[PDB]
């Protein structure tokens, strides 16, 4: 024990002795190759994604270097870690979105979609030949009953409510920051996730270098913040 | 296509080392515990809640299967999201079939099989999980244990995950054959008690009772109740 | 077999009549048609008795599996949806014209389904044999908003229309009440026939059945 | 009509705590009485007999097949079938053949396992299990059981005035049709004990 | 991936098949099992490993299944591969009585199932079932019989036999002291419970550490009765 | 069954007559022909009702697919495109007839034809079995540049003609207009219909 | 551990060289190809005098004018064989003419490289042919044989000798050989080389001969033949 | 499925599953036969005595047909496998020809699925040597040999099984038209051979007997342990 | 290592497979897209590895459909898989909705293709990078670059093979948004012949392409008279 290792557990998903699966922890450790910090936090009335936007080559078409992607006319999400696996789950919770609406008749509730989606990265992270999609997708939808949801699957399959999170390389402090906030109260919301987001990584973040989703229980339909509105949240968070 | 060849192999000792390491995969999970009263079963499993940012109200580990059948686990999440939607499956082909709720014993026959099924196929793991399934019907209650090599044992109280000897030990001199379901549940919390580490709340302990009436989880408010007295 | 439905003010009302026959015979005399979908959806049957029966079970078994699944009452819209899938898939032979109602969030909705899968929403309905006179009064006494007494009343005299007035389709009527709140089964609400009683008895004493073989096996 | 190439017809009966289940035993083919001890009526349990009629190959088949499930369940369980629960089983049997339908309409007739509550049963060829409480009948001469089984029967009565009804109904029902009769078989279902009979019919 | 194939299927340096000897000592492992062949009946006795605890004892026996009208097995090792095989055996049993409409020979089903196990140590890959089984069933031709079937998928009948932990003390002690067509039932009785008795460590023996089922002919029909603890008690004091 | 569209400047106008009738006696006198594939393409049963509404529902599911996928409202070229195919490849097993119309960025209004399976833009696409008695009438009174009115006004006096003659068409008459804006659904009551010739 | 389909370093199949290595065990055998026809001779090998000598059987008929010899995994040619019995047959059938050498044996090579362990849609070979067949035999181009081995490639060959001491005997075929010769010299021939190279003292059971001549169909030599052709030694 | 190849050649040409697969057969219950005049009588060593044992159903000289029975040795349950499917062509010859197989079809039967396994995927070669020995309609004995290998010959008289070298020896040295001119010398030839390998020789390896045109005869222990006797 | 099949993360969480794949099209020689006001151009390093190979042996740009134009790198066989994939998509999306695909759904549905080799351990990644170039009056110009990893990025100017550093730097020296096709393959030449190193690996082909306005969205190979101009033009500001 104690980081102990048998056979194949350090190449494929099999127990070690310990009882951990190495291809899914060292997955983790992938989600920080992209190099980013996501955060999606939710107040009573809306829920915010806000991301990092690394546009470093200046001939990167910065239209479409985006984690935000738009589920359904109601269900935002960002990714993070690897990209084109990423690219993969977006289009696998697509498939799913309109599958639910053909059969069921009606939106797929974020609490159902990001359940579904964890179904199918738990038979990665069980079966022996595919390895696990190594990017945690963030979901976030205004379901009727319950209001702003939040949910963040990973490779190991997991999810959970959130009244905020964070995914990328400072989950870490991004999750300390929430935690210190999260004990101190949401109508702003964004001026959070801005804040947050921006100490961790201590930028001071331009416009352009970050994008913004946000779905209201006022508009229900996923949508993106503009870098001109982005701008007035945050030269509303430097006038104070 | 994928691998067609069984990951699990008798160790030149005979017992399946797989096996053994998923047992210490479920002996490592969130602790969880079942005990049998005379009228029904309740179940109690711990949260191992981090930050408060979590949504506790979003996930339950304790899911009933049908009307009258429960389910906890220790060990790994996601497993288990795959074995109670195959569960329900098999509940419901039974209620199609035979136009009857699914005897306990029957339902963790089938899921003890499938559960057996990925310790023998090709290139899956086993599952990490130990089931306690909780049910009632013919008038008494049943509790049974799933293990990741799919035998299940009929039990009258058990504890599994974390410290999960300790826990048995723990109801060893404090199960009665005669005790009430109320304070049967004071018996699992105390249990859980014994090694939480942590301070219990309503939030982060969950409680599942299997009576005559049908399987369901309790409100927090209520479990507060029992955390009450305490 | 005549089944009708209707939508007022709180909730829907299905009817059904009690009786099913075998060709020219009436074989049951207290057949239940308003059948079970989810806690508060129900669904009658009309037609082919066995495939209405197998077809709104199996639904029935989707909507108990999805009712767990999303944590939530189930909507029926999704019944609606499930059984015209089903029921498109064989091409009609699965004669199951099921009249699908019950009470959402949205509110009550009074589907009614076909064989080949043609559902319509309305507020008002009447399946089987008997949607002659069902749909006769119907038409003539419904109105937007009804109270549920005037409801009940008003449906039982649709059914009641279909049983006096149509042959498959006679006995018992049934009322299910759905509102919000819940459902309550108010089984055989109205009995307009009144024979069963008689003035002959016939009785033969033991001795006069003449038996040749014999044999008696304890347990 | 596929149904009547054999004939025969059984009915069940619902008493005070015994139901009785009676049967014709002339197997024929259209018109050439082949055969006068054609069984068809099978136990499926110490109390619980299923009475099935018409063609003759889908009463043979329909009843070793359900022996088949019945087994595979008693041994898969711990319990005899309760009848609610056989007759779901029958019922889903026959539906499987939905479009190439067994032309045998089963009736099942016992006792609950424990309680020892009556049950009774009839189907059509598809599967539409109708359970009732007076009676059931089966077969190509279903209308003259009607007709005697609804003037004979009245509610709660004991084994032996069943065996009195039942006799009469079949006598009757079957002496007034071609294609049945040759005899008839007569069982009565008790809590404790069970009596076989068969019957003086017209050998013609 | 070849590098992850552990070929259960191939044959060693001497020609011994490293899966079916290994799972030979997996049931090697398991709890010794015995039944003896008598004249008026046949018994089994099995070690239990639920052996005391707080288990509820649901079941009517542990390690002993019924497989028709007329027949019992015993199977010894992995749980959960005797439950896969009981359930095949009662299959082809009941598909037997399908198809012939009269119950199936001991040796008949023996071999059906032998068939199945020697086709997973032969091809396919998959590990071979690590369970032992001890049977026994009337049938018209040939009388009470007893078939040991093993992982590698052969059997044999044998007229007492005991499988699982000290086998062959066990059958040892079976060769000292079973008279060949003249111990009758209950003389069968105080044998195994001899044999069981030498043979279990654990150290006196109670009702609780066995079980035992015997199997007879009464009235043109088969019995298959487990004892009750009063007769165990009785038959172990009897032995004392 | 009269379901019928016109093309003009801004977008269509479906009109559709609100009858299903089972042989002589009818089952729905209510029935919306309109339904939506998606926010701004109706398509306009007739036909086996029941294999209708399955065209509709998985031409739906095609056009929400791929509507997502491009982040950009699916032209209706393309939904007649697959209601074409869906009305082609079952043509032996589907009585159905979709006039699907709609509006688009690249294209404005239109209404294509797609009765046996085959793709037909056209000014006016009228349908249905009361369709072959108001030919004369289209015919006589469609003069190209419609104003919206016009056109409402004018696909409401056509299926008021065929529903006079034809027993197979009854009811209310319902109106969408489909253009930038939105779509903008009414209902024409019997107590609304325009009176003609009446003997 | 490695494939079946694996290229070595030098370029070529591992399984192929380890196969041709294969059929270096087997006993030698040697066919000659003459303007008068072709002759087959193979030693047997016999291993115990319990054992029937008829039973080895390596050169058999694939139809009435192609006598095949082989050397090798005896077992795994029966495949090959009946490939190719079932080749010339379909086509006297469909094409109503006897079949040509060079299509047969052009038809059962297609079966030497045909083999792997993941396209597999039945159970399909697992490795290559451990057999050196020589088909022989007369078609309307006359009399030729065909060499052919586990790499699929089959080859025109006056007179060629393949098996265990196949080298030595095959510089003998060089040797010896020459256009103009008669078909009894042929047999001769073969045999002496055959007594060359075999451990065993020679005889007319531990060998087999066959010919197929413009007219004559395939023939085994029976005992006494064999012993008045092995009269001259 | 699995479709791994097993057998691959090694680096001198050598299947070593095939190798090993005789191995196993070389531990093999050591068995015997002999092709007499209008007898053929095989005999299969003891195996397992262990006196709870039941002699039945632990014999190792099953009927193909009425004309055709075969010892074996080695991995007795694929044993049981070939003799299986070989009963199963034995009569399905008997429907596409209505003629009772030739020894030599049923053998060159076998010896083809022998072959299969030992070249397919994911199958490892049988562990048995079959002595597959049978009447022709002309009522000619025949005793075929099949190995793992799928290699089958006609023969006089071969053993199989462990040691099957000293008593091959022994039928090298005693196999003679005077040791096969009646029944009870071949008998005694059997039983006299695997006597050197057969422990304490009288009623260990008892045998098998058929006769021409006449099922397949077996012991007879007690007449078994009357030419142990006759041989001792 | 750790690295013998794309389904092994390291400890460090790098599929080493697509790291490599990526190694294998920087070994490849370097060709460049440019996408512009009107369209988009592109050229190609093509080396001919000797001078018996024909006047347009391996080229490198090929024809997806007729509004979509595609440049790859690296093994070029699967480049050319990737055209009968591509290809394919196209194809299925005229017979499924009537029209010319959008460019961007295209890469969209190739690039979740070559992402579909980096999870397997039964396949390999595309060891391969490739551009696709389009015009159409209702999107413009637009340029894609998949790579290895099969992540899909939209470029403004984009360099794929061996000197994509140096041929990025030259890249940026431009302000392609205000340039039109005929002025653009000028320099996408001078690129060319700058970024090649000449002395190591020499005689290589300029191969050019362009889909645009003046070519009615219909991608076609560059005139050979624009080529030669071109060409002429970017040697002599070599110099």
């Amino acid at each position: 024990s104690r980081g102990s290792s048998a056979g194949f557990d350090r190449h494929i998903t099999i127990f070690s002795p310990e009882g951990r699966l190495y291809q899914v922890e060292y997955a983790f450790k992938a989600i920080n190759q992209g190099g980013l910090t996501s955060v999606a936090v939710r107040g009573k009335d809306c829920a915010v994604i806000v991301t990092q936007k690394k546009v470093p080559d200046k001939l990167l078409d910065s239209s479409t270097v985006t984690h935000l992607f738009k589920i359904t006319e109601n269900i935002g999400c960002v990714m993070t870690g690897m990209t084109a696996d990423s690219r993969s789950q977006v289009q696998r919770a697509r498939y799913e979105a309109a599958n639910w609406k053909y059969k069921y008749g009606y939106e797929i509730p974020v609490d159902m979609l990001c359940k579904r989606i964890a179904d199918i990265s738990q038979v990665y992270t069980q079966n022996a030949e595919m390895r696990p999609l190594g990017c945690c997708m963030i979901l976030i939808g205004i379901d009727e009953e319950q209001g702003p949801q939040v949910y963040k699957c990973d490779p190991a399959g997991y999810y959970c409510g959130f009244k905020a999170t964070a995914a990328g390389v400072k989950q870490t402090e991004s999750t300390s920051f929430l935690e210190k906030k999260v004990k101190k109260k949401f109508e702003q919301t964004v001026e959070t996730a801005i804040t947050c987001l921006s100490t961790v990584l201590s930028i001071d973040f331009k416009p352009s270098e970050i994008e913004v989703g946000v779905v209201t229980v006022e508009n229900p339909k996923f949508r993106i913040l503009t870098e001109a509105e982005i701008d007035a949240h945050l030269v509303a968070l430097a006038e104070r | 296509r994928g691998y067609s060849f069984s990951l699990t192999t008798f160790s030149p000792s005979g017992k399946l080392v797989q096996i053994e390491y998923a047992l210490a995969a479920v002996a490592g999970g969130a602790p969880s515990v079942g005990i049998k009263a005379a009228n029904g079963v309740v179940l109690a499993t711990e949260k191992k809640q981090k930050s408060i940012l979590y949504d506790e109200r979003s996930v339950h580990k304790v899911e009933p299967i049908t009307k009258h059948i429960g389910l906890v686990y220790s060990g790994m999440g996601p497993d288990y999201r795959v074995l109670v939607h195959r569960a329900r499956k098999l509940a419901q082909q039974y209620y199609l079939v035979y136009q009857e709720p699914i005897p306990t014993a029957q339902l963790v026959q089938r899921v003890a099989s499938v559960m057996q099924e990925y310790t023998q196929s090709g290139g899956v793991r086993p599952f990490g999980v130990s089931l306690l399934i909780c049910g009632w019907n013919e008038g008494r209650p049943y509790l049974f244990q799933s293990d990741p090599s799919g035998a299940y044992f009929a039990w009258k109280a058990t504890a599994m995950g974390k410290n999960y000897v300790n826990g048995k030990t723990f109801l060893e001199k404090r199960y009665n054959e005669d005790l009430e379901l109320e304070d049967a549940i004071h018996t699992a919390i105390l249990t859980l008690k014994e090694s939480f580490e942590g301070q219990m709340t309503e939030d982060n302990i969950e409680v599942g009772i299997c009576n005559e009436a049908g399987f369901r989880r309790l409100t927090p408010t209520e479990v507060k109740d029992y955390l009450a007295a305490i | 077999t005549t089944i009708a439905g209707l939508v007022f003010q709180d909730g829907v009302i299905l009817g059904a009549d009690t009786r099913a026959t075998n060709d020219s015979v009436v074989a049951d005399k207290s057949c239940e048609k308003i059948h079970f979908i989810a806690p508060k959806i129900y669904c009658c049957g009309a037609g082919v008795a066995a495939d209405a029966e197998m077809t709104t079970r199996m639904v029935a078994s989707k909507m108990e599996l999805h009712a767990l699944s999303t944590g939530r009452e189930p909507r029926v819209a999704t019944v609606t949806r499930i059984l015209r899938q089903t029921l498109f898939r064989y091409q009609g032979h699965v004669g199951a014209s099921l009249i699908v109602g019950g009470v959402d969030l949205t509110g009550p909705q009074l589907y009614g389904v076909h064989p080949h899968g043609s559902y319509s929403r309305l507020p008002f309905t009447a399946l089987g044999s008997g949607q002659d006179a069902a749909l006769a009064v119907l038409e003539d006494r419904f109105q937007p908003n009804m109270t549920l007494e005037a409801a009940q009343g008003l449906l039982v005299e649709a059914v009641t229309a279909g049983i006096l007035g149509d042959l498959g389709s006679g006995g018992n009527v049934d009322a299910c009440v759905i509102t919000k709140t819940g459902a309550k089964l108010l089984r055989t609400l109205s009995s307009p026939t009144e024979p069963v009683k008689r003035s002959g008895r016939y009785h033969f004493v033991p001795g006069t059945t003449a038996v040749l073989t014999q044999t008696v096996k304890p347990l | 009509s596929i149904m009547s190439y054999n004939g025969g017809a059984v009915m069940a009966m619902k008493g005070k705590n015994c139901v009785a289940i009676a049967a014709d035993r002339r197997f024929g083919i259209q018109a050439q009485m082949v055969t006068t001890d054609f069984q068809k009526i099978f136990p499926m349990g110490d109390r619980l007999y299923i009475g099935l009629a018409g063609l003759a190959t889908d009463v043979q088949t329909v009843a070793q097949r359900l022996k088949f499930r019945l087994n595979l369940y008693e041994l898969k369980e711990g319990r005899q079938i309760k009848p609610y629960t056989l007759m779901s089983m029958v019922a889903n049997l026959l539906y499987e053949k939905r479009f190439g339908p067994y032309y045998t309409e089963p009736v099942i007739a016992g006792l609950d396992p424990k309680t020892f509550k009556p049950f009774i049963c009839s189907l059509d060829l598809i599967g539409c299990p109708m359970v009732t409480d007076d009676f059931v009948v089966s077969g190509t001469c279903a209308e003259q059981m009607y007709g005697m089984c609804e003037s004979l029967w009245e509610p709660n009565m004991d084994p032996d005035h069943l065996f009195e009804t039942i006799s009469q109904a079949m006598l009757n029902a079957v002496d007034r049709d071609a294609v049945s009769g040759m005899g008839v078989i007569v069982h009565i279902i008790e809590k404790d004990k069970i009596t076989t009979r068969t019957l003086k019919a017209r050998m013609d | 991936s070849r590098r992850y194939d552990s070929r259960t299927t191939i044959f060693s340096p001497e020609g011994r098949l490293y899966q079916v000897e290994y799972a030979m000592e997996a049931i090697g492992h398991a709890g010794t099992c015995l039944g003896i062949l008598a004249n008026d009946g046949v018994l089994l006795a099995a070690e239990r490993r639920n052996i005391h605890k707080l288990l509820d004892e649901v079941f009517f026996s542990e390690k002993i299944y019924k497989l028709n009208e007329d027949m019992a097995c015993s199977v010894a090792g992995i749980t959960s591969d005797a439950n896969v095989l009981t359930n095949e055996l009662r299959l082809i049993a009941q598909r037997y009585l399908l198809q012939y409409q009269e119950p199936i020979p001991c040796e008949q089903l023996v071999t059906a199932l032998c068939d199945i196990k020697q086709a997973y140590t032969q091809f396919g890959g998959k590990r071979p079932f690590g369970v032992s089984l001890l049977y026994i069933g009337w049938d018209k031709h040939y009388g009470f019989q007893l078939y040991q079937s093993d992982p590698s998928g052969n059997y044999g009948g044998w007229k007492a036999t005991c499988i699982g932990n000290n086998s062959a003390a066990a059958v040892s002690m079976l060769k000292q002291d079973y008279k060949e067509g003249e111990m009758t039932l209950k003389s069968a009785l105080a044998l195994a419970i001899k044999v069981l008795n030498k043979t279990m460590d654990v150290s006196k023996l109670s009702a609780e550490k066995v079980e035992i089922a015997t199997l007879t002919r009464e009235n043109g029909k088969t019995v298959i009765r487990v004892l009750k603890q009063k007769e165990v008690e009785q038959l172990i004091k009897k032995h004392e | 069954t009269t379901i019928m569209a016109v093309e003009f400047d801004g977008g269509v106008v479906m009109g559709s007559d609100s009858r299903v009738s089972a042989g002589e006696a009818v089952v729905n006198r209510v029935f919306d022909k309109l339904s939506p594939l998606h926010e701004r393409i109706y398509c306009a049963l007739s036909g086996s009702a029941a294999d209708a509404q399955a065209v509709a529902d998985m031409a739906a599911y095609q056009l929400e697919l791929h509507g997502i996928e491009l982040e950009e409202p699916p032209l209706v070229l393309a939904a007649a495109n697959v209601v074409r195919n869906i009305s082609y490849k079952y043509r032996e097993d589907l009585s159905a007839h979709l006039m699907v119309a709609g509006w688009d960025q690249r294209e404005g209004g239109q209404v294509y034809g797609t009765l046996g399976g085959m793709l037909t833009r056209q000014p006016f696409a009228i349908g249905g079995s009361g369709s072959t008695f108001i030919y004369g009438y289209v015919d006589a009174a469609y003069k190209p540049g419609m104003s919206p009115e016009e056109c409402r006004r004018f696909t409401t006096d056509a299926i008021a003609l065929a529903m006079s003659r034809d027993g197979s068409s009854g009811g209310v008459i319902y109106l969408v207009t489909i253009t930038a804006a939105g779509v903008d659904h009414r209902v024409i009551l019997g107590n609304e219909l325009p009176k003609f010739y009446d003997e | 551990d490695r494939g079946v389909n694996t290229f070595s370093p030098e370029g070529r199949l591992f399984q192929v060289e380890y196969a041709i290595e294969a059929i270096k065990l087997g006993s030698t055998a040697i066919g000659i190809q003459t303007s008068e026809g072709v002759c087959l001779a193979v030693e047997k090998r016999i291993t115990s005098p319990l054992m029937e000598p008829s039973s080895i059987e390596k050169i058999v008929e694939i139809d009435a004018h192609i006598g095949c010899a082989m050397s090798g995994l005896i077992a795994d040619a029966k495949t090959l064989i009946d490939k190719a019995r079932v080749e010339t047959q379909n086509h006297w059938f469909t094409y109503n003419e006897t079949m040509t050498v060079e299509s047969v044996t052009q038809a059962v090579s297609n079966l030497a490289l045909q083999f792997g362990e993941e396209d597999a849609d039945p159970g399909a070979m697992s490795r290559p042919f451990g057999v050196a067949l020589l088909f022989g035999g007369v078609d309307e181009k006359g009399p030729q044989l065909f060499h052919m081995d586990p790499s699929g490639t089959f080859v025109q060959c006056d007179a060629r000798a393949i098996g265990s001491a196949s080298e030595g005997a095959q510089s003998s075929l060089q040797e010896v050989y020459h256009k103009s010769m008669t078909l009894k010299e042929a047999i001769k021939s073969s045999l002496i080389i055959l007594k060359q190279v075999m451990e065993e003292k020679l005889n007319a059971t531990n060998i087999e001969l066959a010919t197929v001549q413009p007219g004559q169909n395939f023939h085994m030599f029976t005992k006494e033949e064999l012993e008045e052709v092995i009269k001259d030694i | 499925s699995y479709d791994r190849a097993i057998t691959v050649f090694s680096p001198d040409g050598h299947l070593f599953q095939v190798e090993y697969a005789q191995e196993a057969v070389k531990k093999g219950s050591t068995a015997v036969g002999v092709r007499g005049r209008d007898i053929v009588v095989l005999g299969v060593e003891k195996k397992s005595v262990a006196k709870l044992q039941d002699e039945r159903t632990v014999r190792k000289i099953c009927a193909l047909d009425d004309n055709v029975c075969m010892a074996f040795a080695g991995l007795t349950a694929d044993a049981r496998i070939v003799i299986n499917r070989a009963r199963v062509e034995c009569q399905s010859h008997r429907l596409t020809v209505e003629d009772p197989v030739t020894v030599e079809y049923i053998t060159r039967y076998i010896a083809s699925l022998k072959q299969r396994y030992t070249q397919s995927n994911g199958r490892r070669p049988f562990g048995i040597s079959a002595l597959i020995v049978g009447f022709d309609f002309d009522g000619t004995p025949r005793l075929y040999q099949t190995d793992p290998s799928g290699t089958y010959h006609a023969w006089k008289a071969n053993a199989i099984g462990r040691g099957a070298k000293s008593v091959r020896e022994f039928l090298e040295k005693n196999y003679t038209d005077e040791a096969i001119e009646t029944d009870d010398l071949t008998i005694k030839l059997v039983i006299k051979a695997l006597l050197e390998v057969v422990q304490s020789g009288g009623k260990n390896i008892e045998l098998a007997v058929m006769r021409r045109d006449q099922s397949l005869k077996i012991l007879n222990p007690e007449e078994i342990e009357k030419y142990v006797a006759e041989i001792e | 290592g750790y690295d013998l099949s794309a389904s092994t993360f390291s400890p460090d969480g790098r599929v080493f497979q697509v790291e490599y794949a990526m190694k294998a099209v920087e070994n490849s020689s370097t060709a460049i897209g440019i996408r512009c006001k009107d369209g988009v151009v592109f050229g190609v390093e093509k080396l001919v590895l000797s001078k018996l190979y024909e006047e347009g042996s391996n080229k490198r740009l090929f024809n997806v459909d007729r509004h979509v134009g595609m440049a790859v790198a690296g093994l070029l066989a699967d480049a050319r898989s990737l055209a009968d994939i591509a290809r394919e998509e196209a194809s299925n999306f005229r017979s499924n909705f009537g029209y010319n695909i959008p460019l961007k759904h295209l890469a969209d549905r190739v690039a979740m293709y070559v992402h579909a080799y980096t999870l397997y351990s039964a396949v390999r990644p595309f060891g391969c990078s490739f551009m696709l170039g389009s015009y159409s009056v209702n999107d413009g110009a637009q340029l894609y670059m998949i790579d290895p990893s099969g992540v899909s990025y939209g470029y403004w100017g984009c360099a794929i093979g061996k000197a994509r550093q140096a041929a990025k730097t030259e890249i940026e020296k431009l302000q392609m948004k205000e340039m039109t096709c005929r002025d653009i393959v000028k320099e996408v030449a001078k690129i060319i012949y700058i970024v090649h190193d000449e002395v190591k690996d020499k005689a290589f082909e300029l191969e050019l392409s362009w889909v645009g306005e003046l070519t009615n969205g219909r991608h076609e190979i560059v005139p050979k008279d624009i080529r030669e101009e071109a060409e002429k033009y970017a040697k002599e500001s070599l110099k």
